[PDB]
């Protein structure tokens, strides 16, 4: 059990990296 | 930055033993040990070989702006 | 995601047609830092 | 429904997002950044 | 008819007020006037 | 259709410097 | 390029030397090209080629063509330390990418990639 909740709130991770190759506003425009 | 060439207090030339300092620093004799066998008696000369920091070393890592 | 539902109602009557319109937010993705010239071309900041 | 740019976030230095994160000592001279900066800041224009 | 220094790969060039402030070769954004040719003099003291 | 002389030919001289 | 006596030869650029065509040398090129039954070029088109290349070296470069040749220099540049710094750079972005896309196979042919164009001194 302390196992289990140490390295249940050890893993945090929300935001996925992405690579632009390009002016994010061309869509927009 | 570089050694000073003169003792700031007397003006011994101090310039020309920075090299031999680290030479005999390299050999294994102590700091004081080293300076008295430079020569350097006065401890306002002591003082300009003891404290030196050699920042050049540090600014010579970036690349030339001119080739 | 502490908002993540925008929501637009339209009881249509012009044949009762209740529509609703919402839009979900899902995912952040994040990069590196970029620069954008006048030109349009881009590199690495 | 697909990737909307929403904004741009500045960097502060030396962080995970930064790009000076990863470079090791010889590419941070050629990068021209002091080795003995440690980050903690943001660069607005 | 002015002498400029890339300030990535330290390239000299020329420019004629009509041309992009560019590297010519490897297309830095950087450049830096080089160094004039009058007489410089200091008094050693 | 004159013929070119020495001087014609030596004002489009173009180096290797200039080639570069 | 090609003599006129000999035949047609592809040469590299640095094989051209800055000092100028001698008298002798000239009346040479002339002979061969009696030889050959050509003829030289009119002082028409040697002035047109004089306005060529004025104008050439007296014009302005565009933003599009600057990037051209500096994407051809770069196609040429063999190793630069800067921009060795910045596709390092751009590898350990699209790493980074790769490990949050939980993309197994892609993230080792990375670190292989940057294994070999590593190892700095
Ligand atoms: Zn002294
Ligand atoms: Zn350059």
């Amino acid at each position: 059990l302390a196992k289990a909740l140490s390295a249940k709130q050890k893993k945090e991770s929300y935001a996925r990296s992405v690579v632009t190759k390009e002016d994010p506003e061309e869509r927009q425009r | 930055m570089i050694i000073p060439v003169r003792c700031f207090s007397c003006g011994k030339v101090v310039g020309d033993k920075w090299d031999a300092y680290l030479r005999l620093l390299e050999e294994g004799k102590q700091e004081g040990d080293a300076l008295d066998e430079l020569k350097l008696k006065r401890y306002c000369c002591r003082r300009m070989v003891l404290t030196h920091v050699d920042l050049i070393e540090k600014f010579l890592r970036y690349n030339p702006l001119e080739k | 995601w502490e908002e993540p539902r925008l929501i637009l109602d339209q009881p249509a009557q012009h044949d009762n047609i209740n529509k609703r319109y919402e839009i979900r937010f899902g995912k952040i993705y994040l990069s590196r830092p970029t620069m954008t010239e006048a030109d349009g071309t881009t590199h690495a900041m | 429904g697909n990737k909307v740019h929403i904004g741009k976030v500045p960097i502060m230095l030396r962080s995970k997002f930064c790009s000076l994160r990863t470079l090791d000592e010889v590419d941070l001279y050629k990068m021209k950044e002091c080795p003995y900066d440690m980050g903690g800041y943001f660069v607005i224009n | 008819g002015v002498k400029y220094t890339c300030g990535a790969c330290a390239h000299n060039f020329s420019l004629n007020k009509s041309d992009p402030v560019r590297c010519k070769e490897c297309g830095h954004r950087v450049i830096y006037k080089a160094r004039t040719k009058r007489m410089i003099q200091f008094d050693a003291r | 259709s004159k013929p070119a002389t020495l001087s014609d030919i030596n004002k489009i001289i173009f180096g290797r410097t200039a080639m570069s | 390029v090609a003599f006129p006596n000999q035949k047609e030869m592809v040469r590299p650029l640095f094989v051209f030397s800055d000092s100028s065509i001698t008298h002798p040398e000239f009346d040479l090129f002339l002979r061969e090209l009696d030889a050959e039954g050509l003829s030289v070029m009119d002082l028409r088109d040697v002035d047109y080629k004089y306005h060529q290349l004025k104008e050439m070296s007296s014009r302005s470069l565009s933003n599009d063509e600057v990037n051209s040749i500096v994407k051809m220099k770069q196609s040429l540049s063999s190793n630069t330390g800067f921009n060795t710094v910045l596709k390092k750079a751009q590898l350990q972005e699209e790493l980074e990418e790769a490990r949050d896309a939980h993309d197994h196979e892609r993230v080792a042919r990375i670190e292989a990639e940057l294994k070999s164009i590593g190892a700095e001194s």
